[PDB]
RNA sequence: UGACGGAGCCAGCGAGUCUAACCUUGGCCGAGAGGUCUUGGUAAAAACUCCGUCGGGG
């Protein structure tokens, strides 16, 4: 109600393919960094 | 806007505008000695060491416009004329210099 | 020695049904 | 000039070929005879 | 104890039986107390591993399918020296349909081992690739982001490509494994190769996978099992079921 | 009203519609300038009217064409036909008959196929 | 008038004679099994010009490249670069069935 | 050895020569061929050439070194109402 | 009388609620018949045009 009263007194997602949120991969910092 | 460089089995055309290789002729079986541009540019001659000259028109490494077989000794010097444009001069280690009409 | 008798029990329950 | 000599006059594969040709012949023949029977 | 004992038994049965030698993958099938409400699409849904890597891009050939133009995509990917040695082949969908049909198509199927395409082309992909690919999950086409950039309503998108991001995707994928939702209690996932690693690695992989699947968090991706899980069977492509965690 | 004239062109099974309007002086074969009809061994077989009559006669007006049917060679012949016929039709509707008749004479001097496509009927024996 | 330059004929490698009159990538693909892309990868790992013919690739470079090619596991090269009686029985059955159908 | 002329230069004609010692020199054919300029590259410089007289573009100087080195040294070269207003 | 990668571009016929495969591992359900899920392997516009590259077969 504090936020609401102040207002009154004042990740990735595509819109067209929902299949993307399952389709994406887990970006992993070591997985970019290493030159294996 | 262009100049030609000879080397061991590599004739490279460089452009006067960006100083990188613009074209390559490499169909040469042995050490290509010398390159000469015609006094009107469309055509270059290149004397190899096997004993022949390749004469073909600039910018088109796909066409072996003509291959002339002079004496079998290697040819060190090849050039176009400058007053005629269909006369091409070559010489070879045979110590005899031969003028061909293309 | 496990594969053969686990198969056996499989067919056992099938035949039992 | 170099010279040469001319030519003139696998049992497993040979018998395979002969028997397969025999089989094909027989299959064609039995087709045709059964067909005549049917007509 | 049952787990690794059955693992040893199934191994020895593989090396004894002719065809069981010929099929080369370990598969685990989870039967759940409840069905899944997620109707089967072919979106490849992947699961992470916390401990052990499985396959390497260095070890595997790979196919990439772009958008249509593909000029800058392919040249950039082949030039930036981070993928030139990495992606075996790159092809656009139209060129693919122009080049392969029928016999040559299944020739591809035999040749490649892992394929992926842009997430704006994945849904179109099936008919140009064929039901022949679309069986099981071995050569099921994957789905990778290509731009690390998003679209907004009534706003044209701009297309890019970055080898760091895409290589991260590939390495992540071959490090971990995946699955596909169904509508019944029976879901199957490949787990490990028959000689690339060991039984302790197998068990670690299994435990991490089951923890991810049962995890309350990551519901869009990991919290998918409904009800008390029943059990986990193990097999190879032609073997028989072996039981684990009966209750 | 806008001065306006339309004509047609037909090779093997290729249609070529050609509007001709009085305007800004350009030439567009279906949304892309005539310099980029693609065959490139025939682009001059397209130009043939432009050149043969000289340009200003075109500088006065706007020609839009669209083509369909047939293939490469047929479509090029169809466009050249439609351009030429459209030019003469416009110059006989809104401009002087002397231009009409001398244009027709120039064309039929060069090659009549720019005007009457041959319906190349099959033949008995 | 003394100048002085920096060859040899076809040199064998992996029980295979590598031609003396071809480019680097050409010779690498001509080596039994290897192809154009793998040739490019090997040439790039060795860091030698690809359009230089067999006149180039001096002994040190040749030895290093040979070691690299012999040890892909130590070179981390991409893995995409590596690599009757029933007829008789049917005939006899045909003989039997045909004899029955054409005789009886 | 190569001769160029009739190009934009305080010198009317120029002759350039390559002498196996990095040293390429520029002479003129009007001062009785006196030395005018020189460069030194390391190896024995076997070939030398200049951009010709009608270059009209960034002029170039090509030297070929028997050490297998090509070297080049170059010289480089509102609204319509408002306007009717 | 070519090969290969990207490009470039143009057809005409045909429109019946009817147009289209089988083997295989195992899960669940089902009294059954069976059903659902897995599951592994085998059956089915070109030429042309402009750029780039290469230079006898088991």
């Amino acid at each position: 109600l504090e936020d609401i009263q102040q207002s009154i007194l004042k990740f990735v997602k595509d819109h067209r393919y929902p299949g993307l949120t399952p389709g994406l991969a887990p970006v992993g910092l070591s997985d970019e960094e290493d030159s294996s | 806007h262009d100049f030609a460089v000879t080397s061991s089995t590599r004739v490279q055309i460089f452009s006067s505008r960006t100083r990188q290789v613009i074209k390559t002729f490499s169909r040469f079986k042995d050490v290509v000695y010398s390159a000469s541009f015609r006094s009107d540019g469309k055509l270059l001659c290149a004397g190899d060491a096997t004993g022949l000259v390749s004469v073909y028109d600039s910018y088109n490494p796909r066409t072996i416009l003509l291959s002339i077989n002079a004496s079998t000794h290697p040819t060190h010097v090849t050039k176009f004329h400058t007053q005629d444009n269909k006369i091409l001069a070559t010489a070879s280690d045979d110590r005899v210099t031969r003028l061909w009409d293309i | 020695d496990y594969y053969q008798q686990v198969q056996r029990g499989k067919q056992d329950k099938k035949i039992s049904r | 000039i170099p010279t040469h000599a001319p030519k003139y006059e696998d049992r497993t594969r040979s018998e395979i070929n002969k028997m397969k040709a025999q089989l094909k012949k027989e299959r064609k023949f039995t087709m045709k005879e059964i067909r005549k029977d049917a007509k | 104890g049952l787990a690794e004992k059955a693992l040893k038994a199934l191994i020895l049965q593989c090396e004894e039986n002719p065809s069981l030698k010929n099929d080369k993958d370990i598969h685990i099938i989870i039967n759940t107390g409840k069905k899944m409400g997620i109707n089967r699409d072919n979106i490849p849904r992947i699961i992470p591993l916390t401990k052990y890597k499985l396959f390497k891009p260095r070890d595997l050939n790979i196919l990439l399918i772009t958008k249509d133009p593909s000029a800058l995509y392919r040249e950039t990917l082949t030039k930036d020296e981070h993928t030139s040695e990495l992606f075996k082949e790159i092809i656009s969908v139209k060129n693919l349909r122009r080049r392969f049909k029928g016999s040559k198509l299944t020739q591809l199927y035999k040749d490649f081992d892992l394929v992926v395409a842009d997430y704006r082309v994945h849904h179109l992909l099936p008919e140009v690739l064929g039901s022949r690919f679309y069986h099981g999950s071995k050569k099921l086409p994957y789905m990778i982001r290509m731009s690390k950039e998003v679209k907004l309503k009534r706003q044209q998108m701009v297309e890019k490509c970055d080898p760091i991001y895409v290589r991260a995707q590939l390495r992540s994928i071959c490090k971990n494994t995946s699955y596909i939702p169904n509508n019944d209690n029976c879901l199957s996932v490949r787990v490990g190769y028959i000689q690339k690693h060991s039984i302790p690695e197998i068990l670690q992989n299994i435990q991490d996978t089951i923890n991810f699947l049962t995890d309350k968090s990551k519901r869009p991706q990991g919290g998918v099992i409904k009800g008390g899980i029943i059990s986990i069977f193990v097999k190879t492509s032609n073997s028989t079921s072996l039981p684990i965690y009966q209750f | 009203a806008v001065p306006s004239v339309q004509t047609f062109g037909k090779k093997k099974s290729a249609t070529a519609v050609a509007h001709v309007k009085a305007g800004k002086g350009l030439i567009k074969v279906n949304g892309s300038p005539i310099t980029l009809v693609e065959p490139e061994i025939l682009r001059f077989k397209v130009y043939e009217p432009l050149l043969l009559v000289g340009l200003d006669k075109f500088s006065n007006i706007d020609i839009r064409v669209r083509v369909t049917g047939g293939g490469h060679v047929s479509q090029v012949y169809a466009i050249r036909q439609a351009i030429a016929k459209g030019l003469v039709a416009y110059h006989q509707k809104y401009v002087d008959e002397q231009s009409k008749n001398e244009l027709k004479k120039a064309f039929t001097s060069y090659d009549r196929t720019l005007l009457i496509a041959d319906s190349r009927r099959p033949e008995p024996k | 008038s003394l100048v002085v330059q920096e060859f040899q004929h076809i040199l064998r490698l992996l029980n295979t004679n590598v031609d003396g009159n071809i480019k680097i990538v050409y010779a690498l693909t001509t080596i039994k099994g290897v192809g154009r892309r793998y040739s490019n990868l090997v040439c790039k790992k060795a860091d030698v010009d690809l359009h230089k013919r067999a006149g180039e690739l001096t002994q040190e470079e040749l030895e290093r490249i040979v070691q690299i090619m012999q040890n892909p596991t130590h070179y981390k090269i991409p893995a995409w670069f590596l690599n009757h009686t029933l007829a008789n029985n049917v005939e006899s059955k045909l003989r039997d069935d045909l004899e029955r159908l054409k005789k009886i | 050895l190569d001769y160029v002329e009739n190009f934009d230069s305080p010198m009317q004609s120029a002759l350039i020569a390559s002498s196996l010692d990095g040293h390429v020199k520029v002479f003129d054919p009007l001062d009785n061929f006196q030395v005018k300029f020189g460069w030194k590259f390391s190896g024995p410089v076997l070939s030398c050439a200049v951009s010709p007289s009608t270059a009209q573009g960034n002029r170039h100087l090509v030297a070929g070194l028997s050490s297998g080195l090509l070297a080049i040294r170059t010289k480089k070269k509102k609204s319509n109402n408002f306007q009717r207003m």
